[PDB]
């Protein structure tokens, strides 16, 4: 332990959920953008 | 008009030479600085007036409103200086060397 | 300004008088400017002292202008080869030497000679190869 | 299998680089495959049941 | 450039950039941005004096996944900008054809470059 | 500061550059410059130490006269063209005065003397705002007047700043003074390519901002305004010693790090435009800048300077976590040369 | 009469030729 | 005086670990840091490497050219052609500047 | 036997308000650490 | 300009009054309203390099 | 795999590098032309909006 | 060539992730194998050089080096396990990584198609080297040495940067392949006469020429053994590799723009060789030996005759291996003696029997004993130099006599004579010290059997 306890000893569970959850929103938008993109590219051009 | 504009412009340069050649008290400078704003205000107003460009008259005044505060800041610095040295001479402002 | 330019118009090694005069002026002009910055900042103690410094710098610079002009022109004269960086180098070589003397230092003459001469030589090459300085944007 | 404590976790780092390396160097070929067989000195005609000269 | 016809005054990537192929998510560059990111994360842990690799495993992810996210959408654009540059460049070469005529060099047989011997 | 005042000022210091950039009516560009002048002066004297009042009174006079000169250019234009904005036709002297006045605001080269003195005697945090955020508003005016400004004037302004900035750095040991002398040189590279490739002007700025902002938050992490002070970094916080090393060598142009790109593409653009005279001399004395950067490297990292006994006490109490962005821009600086094609 | 408007480069974008042609970036 | 440590002596690592191989102080690391260095150093680089380098075939074509010469010298001599004609690029192909 | 770490004297030079102090340039003594003058 | 937050937002706080031919109060045309118009409808679509 | 692979790979590398080189030079010529000509989409410097002209009676000729 | 490189990068993760006790063996064992993968590039069964991919290529000139660059990392990490074994477990993993990055960077520089890729990687190698010399340098003067090593290279470097960007505008690509198959013939103007100097000067500086070589004696003196090995074996040769690939362009000027350097080098060869004759610091003498034997190389990369270039490639690889061997054994004496002085430590063979055999073979490699690639190299440069002007044998003839004298003096006053009475008793030789040597010479014996591989492009 510590005479002056750490401010970080037990996790700031908000900081996990907006850090984890934010990243999983990034991917699901990113991967979506790509496949969506690929299509737009294919149809906009010949295929 | 061209002759008058020449005089006003040189007035601004004579005021320019003034603010770029200090001598003792700062309040002189700030005062000179203001001499330019008057010359700019007069020239802006003059051409706007003989171009009948009324859409631009707002500017001659915006120039003064901004210049007044600008000077307000300048004088508060000046008062701050003759509170820390009490003599307001550009001469003692050299600690930063 | 049509003046200074004249230096270049006449073939090098010819009409040294004009060359030396022009070169002397440029140096002197630089002298004035240099003294001015030297007096504006790092001011003097008395007006006279500063007038002197202006003079010193002006003359020294005028001298390094003259010898450069004279040496380069004559070197070309005597050597008979008008287009040769070496002429100028000898000139720059000399110019540096004058600076060295005015500053009463053999060492300065050393760096002065090499650095100054090299620079002048490059000017000759620059003119010979049509190098462009401060060029307009042509992208 | 990836025994830990630097048991196979680490020992397999460099080796793996090699494989990845070879995976790229054989992929670079795939890109630079124009003139596949269109070069003059080596322009043979495809032998029966052979897809391409050099892969 | 700007002033170019149709310029979108404040847009990131005009829809015209749809026509271009999307950046492969594993494009070496986006993968670099990923590593660039992981390192930012690791560096942070270090400057803040935390176990370097065993800490902030959530942050590690935010970093590797923020940088990468940024990449795809940036590269997507920079890719467009470069593509506009050709559209623009190639077009001009034609619209003003005379200025960029197609030279026709001579087979070496004809040209006679001088030979400096080493001896 | 009554938090309300803090907001009003900070808003102005931020509305100041933004109005400049957004507007086209030059007048509105001038007042954007004016608001920046008014907002920065209060923060500069926050300690209100005797050095500070000197700083602000200089900064203000230098800023004010330049502001008046910029206004005169706009006033003159108004009579040479009814427009309130510079045009192809603009008299050359009109643009030259504008060029001199804004360089005065940026402290680019001949007026470089005010920037080191003003930077000394103001807190490091405000110093960062002064060197980076304040600088963007003047250059935005210049990027707009890119085609009009004359090539010879800024080329010499640029060469002068490289020379003065480098020389100033070797003699100065005051860390904040050193930060100012690099910004004068970096500003010289930015204007050198201004009449040529503005995109590169901007790039040479962002990279300077992404380099200087981490460097200063490093200087303050331990609030060291002395090299001797930054040299004991090894005891106060050892990790930042590695990146402080690379960021400073990045600030100078050494090739593996991100800092080479701005110099490299500026040189490529100047040679494309044929200034192989000017570009060469700039690159050469640019090398002088690295000498003073590496001299600091020596003191802070490559060699361990002796420390006082009380330093053990500061190690004991928990250290202030450096900012989240210090880490991201530290890797963004020093490690993005492989991403150079997309940056330009 | 006003001056003719300058021509309009026309067509559709195609991935840049050989990509970024920065020194040594096969990209 | 400014506080600083007294000169550290260099240990005779050969006093303990009398089998010291020069790599590390504790004995097992040393043994396993030479059993892997002589091996990967000598046993499979100087040996397997030299084996492979020795078997690189006709390096830079100099094994091919000593035959191609032999059939060219065989062919040129029997057909009576000069063994190394004196112009290589045929004169007919060349279009010499006509005037000069 | 010890890579030479810098002693006090090597450190001394870096003090002073200017690294290369010339005539009438050594007069300058370092600015107060607190950034406040007497 | 450098950051066109005005065109984007569609607002026109700074463009309505940049030239002498802009809307003058009470429709009091200024001197030259005729020319500047003829100058700037000419140089519209033609860039500066060719507005010069 | 063979002599064939490097020979054909090296020719492909040269074609990409030759074509990149010709284009880089043509850029510099096109960019010289549009700057001075001002007849191309690049280097089209702005002049004030025609949009804000007041085309009205204005109680004056 | 990404197996010689990617697996290399991965070394860095291994030096960091691995256990403090096992960090040394994982790194040294793995890079020995990294060298084995490097040997695959030697399989050239045809003249067509190997263009692995757009940016990465390996031709006869680079291949003999890439293998040496990969080979020394193992050795460098074996020669610095002693000093650097007194560190904190995070200073080591930094030194090991620094050494690893040098060959990653050097492997790429020697295996780079675009000349500016050479420049960026070329001048990057200074960062790792300056850290190795300054951070771990024993003497008070390494701060100074580091400055000299950074400025002499840097002031030369920016002219090359301007020159290469210049040719890219003049020709349109810095790709060594194309630049070779394209017509770039300088026109003997005054300006070109400057271009040529701009391109060659940066390479001539790190290849110590007589005029600018003061950086190398100062740098190797205080540099740690691993840094001194890298500077002599791979770092200096970066300058030679550059001169071979850059003079493909600037073809006409070097015919007459070389005289200045050629004479600077051959007279330089004599004076640098001679001052070796009375220099008290052994590391000092090896460094000037390195300047003289590298002055021969700049005098063969400028005469430009097939044999010169072939002699140069032979000597550079050979002298690289020999110099390190000499710098490595100098360190073994330095660590037990604790002083660089040559006069102390006399008679070692009496107490270190084998190290003396390694000393003898290293010296015979240093001087030109004939069944050695070292001699073949000099014999060839000597021949061409003679062709350039029959008089050259006089100056390249005073160097051979002097080279014999200092090479044997190092053996005679360090490894013979009566033993020093009682210096700190000299502990016996470690097996690492001896292998680090054996690893240098066994390859020197094997390469001498088949010189064709290091024969150059010509
Ligand atoms: C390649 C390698 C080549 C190797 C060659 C051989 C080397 C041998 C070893 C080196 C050696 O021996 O050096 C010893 C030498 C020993 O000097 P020192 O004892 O330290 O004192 C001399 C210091 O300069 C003293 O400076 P200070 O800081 O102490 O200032 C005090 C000084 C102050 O000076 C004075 O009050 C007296 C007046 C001096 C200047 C007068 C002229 C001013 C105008 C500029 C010069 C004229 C230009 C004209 C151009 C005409 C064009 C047409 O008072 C003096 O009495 C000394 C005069 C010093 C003159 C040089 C410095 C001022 C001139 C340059 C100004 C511009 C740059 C700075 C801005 O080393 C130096 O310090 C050299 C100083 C700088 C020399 C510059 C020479 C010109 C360079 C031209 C470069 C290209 C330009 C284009
Ligand atoms: C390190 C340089 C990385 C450069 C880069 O990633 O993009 C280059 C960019 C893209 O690479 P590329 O050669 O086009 O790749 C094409 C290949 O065929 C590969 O194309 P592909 O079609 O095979 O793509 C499939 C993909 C499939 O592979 C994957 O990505 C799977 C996931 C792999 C994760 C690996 C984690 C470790 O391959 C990759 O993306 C992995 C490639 C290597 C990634 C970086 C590894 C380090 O172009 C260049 O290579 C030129 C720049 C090279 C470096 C110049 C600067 C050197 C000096 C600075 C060094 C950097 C540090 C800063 C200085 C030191 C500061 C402390
Ligand atoms: C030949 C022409 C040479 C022109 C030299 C101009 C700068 C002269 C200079 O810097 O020296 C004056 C002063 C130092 O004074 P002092 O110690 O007495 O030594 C005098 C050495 N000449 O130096 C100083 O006080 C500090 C530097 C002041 C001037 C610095 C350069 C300012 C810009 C000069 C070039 C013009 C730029 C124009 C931009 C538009
Ligand atoms: C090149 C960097 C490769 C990094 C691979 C992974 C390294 C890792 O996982 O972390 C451990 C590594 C060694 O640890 P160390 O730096 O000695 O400090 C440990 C304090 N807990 O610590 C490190 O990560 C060192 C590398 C940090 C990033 C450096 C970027 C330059
Ligand atoms: C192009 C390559 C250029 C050269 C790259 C390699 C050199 C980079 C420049 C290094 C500059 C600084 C050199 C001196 C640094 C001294 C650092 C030091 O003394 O260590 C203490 C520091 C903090 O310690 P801590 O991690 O908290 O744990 C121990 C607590 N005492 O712990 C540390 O600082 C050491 C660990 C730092 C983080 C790891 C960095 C390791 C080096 C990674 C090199 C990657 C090279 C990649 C090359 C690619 C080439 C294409
Ligand atoms: C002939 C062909 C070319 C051959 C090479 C010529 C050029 C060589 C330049 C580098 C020469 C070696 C370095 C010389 C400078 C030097 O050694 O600096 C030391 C000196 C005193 O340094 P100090 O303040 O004590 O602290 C230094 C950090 N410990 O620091 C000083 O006194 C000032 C040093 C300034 C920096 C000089 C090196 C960089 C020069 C950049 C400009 C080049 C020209 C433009
Ligand atoms: C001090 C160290 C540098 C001294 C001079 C080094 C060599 C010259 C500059 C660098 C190399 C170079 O590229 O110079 C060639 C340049 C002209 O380039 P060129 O390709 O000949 O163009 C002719 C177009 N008709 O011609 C030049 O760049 C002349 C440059 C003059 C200034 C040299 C640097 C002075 C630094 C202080
Ligand atoms: C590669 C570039 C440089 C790299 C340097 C560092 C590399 C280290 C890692 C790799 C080490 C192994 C690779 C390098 C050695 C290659 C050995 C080799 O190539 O042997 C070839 C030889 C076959 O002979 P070959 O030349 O093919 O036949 C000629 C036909 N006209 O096959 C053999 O005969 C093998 C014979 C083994 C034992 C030979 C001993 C002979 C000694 C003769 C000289 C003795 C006196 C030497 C005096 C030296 C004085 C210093």
């Amino acid at each position: 332990f510590y005479v002056r306890e750490p401010v970080n000893a037990k996790p700031n569970w908000l900081a996990v959920g907006l850090s984890v959850g934010a990243s999983v929103f990034m991917w699901i938008y990113l991967i979506q953008t790509h496949n969506e993109d690929v299509l737009e590219y294919k149809r906009r051009n010949g295929l | 008009m061209p002759s008058t504009f020449f005089n006003l412009t040189m007035a601004f340069s004579l005021s320019l030479l003034g603010t770029l050649m200090f001598r003792s008290h700062l309040m002189s400078t700030l005062l000179c600085l203001e001499g330019m704003v008057l010359s700019l205000f007069i020239m802006t107003s003059v051409t706007s007036l003989n171009s009948n460009s009324m859409s631009s008259m707002p500017i001659p005044i915006t120039i003064l409103v901004f210049a007044a505060c600008e000077a307000a800041v300048g004088l508060a610095l000046l008062v701050k200086v003759s509170n820390t040295y009490g003599t307001d001479y550009v001469q003692n402002l050299n600690l930063l060397q | 300004k049509r003046f200074f330019e004249s230096y270049h118009e006449v073939p090098d090694g010819t009409q040294c008088h004009r060359k030396t005069y022009i070169t002397t002026a440029l140096g002197g002009i630089c002298g004035i400017i240099g003294s001015a910055y030297s007096v504006s900042l790092n001011p003097a103690d008395s007006t006279l002292e500063a007038v002197a410094r202006v003079g010193r710098y002006t003359f020294t610079a005028a001298a390094i202008g003259a010898m450069f002009g004279l040496t380069t022109c004559v070197s070309a004269q005597v050597r008979e080869k008008p287009d040769d960086p070496l002429n100028y180098f000898i000139g720059g070589c000399a110019g540096g030497l004058t600076l060295g003397a005015r500053t009463h230092s053999y060492g300065t003459a050393a760096m002065g000679c090499v650095y100054m001469g090299t620079a002048a030589a490059l000017f000759k090459i620059g003119k010979l190869e049509g190098w462009e300085l401060f060029p307009t944007p042509k992208v | 299998l990836f025994q830990l404590l630097r048991e196979h976790w680490v020992h397999i780092l460099v080796p793996a680089g090699f494989v990845f390396g070879c995976y790229l160097d054989r992929k670079d070929d795939e890109k630079l495959t124009a003139f596949r067989n269109k070069s003059m000195l080596f322009q043979r005609e495809l032998r029966p049941n052979e897809e391409v000269t050099w892969k | 450039m700007n002033g170019r016809p149709g310029h979108e005054p404040l847009k990131f990537l005009p829809d015209e950039a749809r026509s271009l192929p999307p950046p492969k998510l594993n494009d070496p560059r986006l993968v670099y941005m990923g590593l660039l990111g992981y390192c930012t994360g690791l560096m942070d842990n270090m400057l803040r004096m935390r176990p370097v690799m065993r800490a902030g495993l959530h942050r590690q992810l935010l970093f590797v996944t923020s940088f990468v996210f940024a990449g795809y959408f940036y590269l997507k654009r920079q890719n467009y900008l470069y593509a506009v540059k050709d559209h623009d460049m190639f077009g001009y070469i034609k619209l003003h054809p005379e200025d960029f005529p197609e030279k026709e060099k001579k087979t070496y047989a004809e040209i006679l470059e001088p030979f400096h011997p080493v001896r | 500061m009554n938090p309300i005042t803090l907001a009003i000022i900070y808003f102005t210091i931020f509305l100041g550059p933004v109005i400049t950039m957004s507007s086209t009516n030059l007048m509105l560009m001038w007042v954007g410059l004016e608001f920046s002048l008014l907002a920065i002066i209060p923060m500069l004297i926050n300690k209100k130490n005797p050095r500070s009042t000197e700083a602000a009174t200089k900064y203000f006079v230098t800023q004010a006269t330049a502001s008046m000169i910029i206004l005169l250019a706009i006033v003159l234009n108004y009579k040479q063209l009814g427009t309130w904005m510079f045009q192809q036709q603009t008299n050359g002297l009109i643009l030259n005065m504008t060029l001199m006045a804004l360089s005065m605001k940026l402290g680019l080269a001949p007026f470089h003397f005010w920037l080191p003195e003003v930077t000394q005697g103001i807190p490091l945090h405000m110093g960062l705002i002064l060197l980076t955020w304040q600088k963007i508003a003047p250059l935005s005016i210049l990027i707009q007047i890119y085609p009009l400004l004359n090539s010879t004037i800024i080329l010499m302004l640029a060469i002068t700043s490289i020379f003065m900035g480098a020389w100033g750095g070797l003699n100065q040991t005051q860390m904040r003074k050193i930060m100012a002398y690099s910004s004068i040189a970096h500003m010289g590279w930015m204007l050198a390519i201004l009449p040529y490739n503005p995109s590169l002007t901007l790039l040479n700025l962002m990279i300077y901002i992404i380099l200087t902002a981490p460097m200063f938050m490093a200087l303050m992490l331990n609030n060291s305004m002395t090299i001797n002070s930054i040299s004991l970094l090894w005891n106060k916080t050892p990790a930042m010693l590695t990146m402080i090393s690379l960021m400073l060598l990045s600030l100078g142009g050494l090739p593996p790090l991100t800092g080479f790109l701005p110099k490299w593409i500026i040189i490529t653009e100047l040679m494309k435009n044929n200034c192989l005279i000017m570009a060469t001399l700039m690159a050469m004395m640019a090398l002088l800048n690295l000498f003073f950067y590496t001299r600091l490297i020596y003191s802070t990292s490559l060699t361990m300077f002796p420390t006082n006994n009380n330093s053990k006490m500061m190690t004991h109490q928990t250290k202030t976590k450096p900012n989240l962005m210090f880490s991201t821009l530290a890797i963004m600086s020093t490690m993005t040369l492989p991403l150079a094609p997309q940056l330009i | 009469a006003r001056p003719e408007p300058n021509p309009v480069i026309e067509g559709d974008l195609k991935p840049a030729k050989h990509g970024t042609r920065f020194f040594f970036w096969t990209v | 005086q400014w506080q600083e440590d007294p000169e550290p002596e260099d240990e005779n690592v050969y006093a303990k670990n009398p089998d010291f191989h020069g790599y590390d102080s504790d004995p097992v690391v040393d043994v396993w840091n030479m059993r892997a260095v002589f091996f990967f150093g000598f046993s499979i680089v100087l040996v397997f490497g030299t084996t492979f380098v020795a078997y690189v075939p006709d390096y830079r074509m100099q094994e091919w050219a000593r035959r191609e010469a032999e059939r060219l010298v065989k062919y040129r001599e029997v057909n009576g052609l000069p063994i190394m004609e004196s112009n290589y690029f045929d004169p007919s192909k060349i279009q010499l500047p006509e005037d000069d | 036997a010890r890579q030479w770490q810098p002693d006090i004297e090597w450190a001394e030079q870096f003090s002073g308000a200017v690294m290369y102090p010339s005539k009438e340039t050594a007069h300058w003594k370092p600015p107060p650490w607190n950034d406040v003058d007497i | 300009p450098f950051l066109d937050i005005q065109k984007k937002l569609g607002i026109s706080l700074d463009r309505h009054f940049m030239f002498l031919s802009a809307e003058q109060p009470y429709k009091n045309a200024a001197r030259c309203h005729a020319f500047e118009k003829e100058w700037i409808e000419c140089a519209h679509g033609i860039g500066g390099t060719r507005a010069k | 795999d063979g002599p064939e692979k490097n020979y054909e790979k090296t020719l492909a590398i040269l074609q990409i590098e030759s074509e990149k080189a010709e284009l880089r030079l043509k850029e510099q010529e096109v960019r010289r032309l549009m700057r001075a000509r001002g007849d191309g989409p690049w280097y089209q410097f702005p002049t004030p909006e025609k949009e804000f002209i007041d085309h009205s009676p204005k109680a004056t000729p | 060539m990404l197996k010689i490189i990617l697996p290399s990068l991965m070394l860095l993760p291994l030096t960091w992730l691995s256990s403090p006790k096992k960090t040394w063996t994982n790194v040294t064992s793995y890079s020995f194998l990294i060298s084995l993968t490097s040997l695959t590039l030697l399989w050239q069964t045809d003249e067509n050089y190997k263009n692995f991919s757009n940016m990465f290529s390996s031709d006869p000139l680079s291949t003999p080096l890439i293998i040496l660059t990969a080979w020394l990392l193992p050795l460098m990490l074996m020669a610095s396990q002693n000093h650097l074994k007194k560190d904190n477990n995070v200073l080591q993993k930094l030194y090991i990584s620094m050494l690893i990055s040098l060959q990653i960077l050097l492997i790429m520089t020697f295996s780079a198609t675009e000349l500016i890729m050479f420049y960026i990687l070329f001048e990057a190698t200074l960062i790792p080297t300056l850290i190795i010399i300054t951070r771990w340098g024993n003497q008070t003067e390494r701060l100074n040495a580091g400055i000299y090593f950074l400025f002499y290279t840097l002031i030369g470097s920016i002219p090359l940067l301007i020159a290469l960007i210049l040719i890219q505008n003049h020709v349109g690509t810095l790709n060594l392949m194309i630049l070779s198959f394209t017509t770039h013939t300088l026109d003997a103007s005054w300006s070109n006469n400057l271009l040529w100097l701009a391109c060659m000067m940066a390479f001539l500086i790190k290849m110590p020429l007589y005029g600018v070589h003061l950086w190398l004696p100062k740098a190797h003196v205080e540099a740690p053994i691993a840094g001194s090995m890298i500077l002599a074996a791979i770092l200096l040769k970066l300058g030679s590799y550059g001169m071979i690939r850059i003079s493909i362009i600037l073809d006409p000027l070097t015919k007459y723009m070389a005289y200045p350097f050629i004479l600077l080098s051959l007279w330089g060869m004599i004076m640098t060789s001679s001052i070796c004759l009375r220099q008290t610091d052994l590391k000092s003498l090896i460094a000037y030996s390195s300047v003289s034997h590298m002055a021969l190389v700049i005098a063969s990369i400028m005469i430009q005759t097939p044999w010169s270039f072939m002699g140069a490639t032979m000597l550079m690889i050979a002298h690289g291996l020999t110099s390190s061997l000499l710098f490595c054994l100098a360190n073994s004496n330095y660590e037990r003696i604790h002083s660089r002085t040559m006069i102390m430590a006399r008679g070692l063979q009496m107490v270190f029997p084998l190290m003396a055999t390694w000393w003898l073979m290293a010296s015979l490699a240093n001087l030109a004993l004939p069944p050695s690639i070292n001699l073949m190299g000099e014999l060839f440069i000597t021949m061409s130099l003679f062709s350039w002007s029959n008089f050259t044998i006089i100056l390249m003839g005073i160097n051979i006599i002097i080279t014999g004298m200092y090479s044997m003096y190092m053996i005679i006053t360090t490894q013979r004579g009566k033993l020093t009475n009682h210096m700190i008793n000299l502990q016996p030789s470690h097996t690492r010290e001896l292998t680090l040597m054996a690893l240098h010479m066994i390859p020197l014996i094997l390469l001498t059997t088949s010189p064709k591989l290091i024969t150059g492009l010509t």
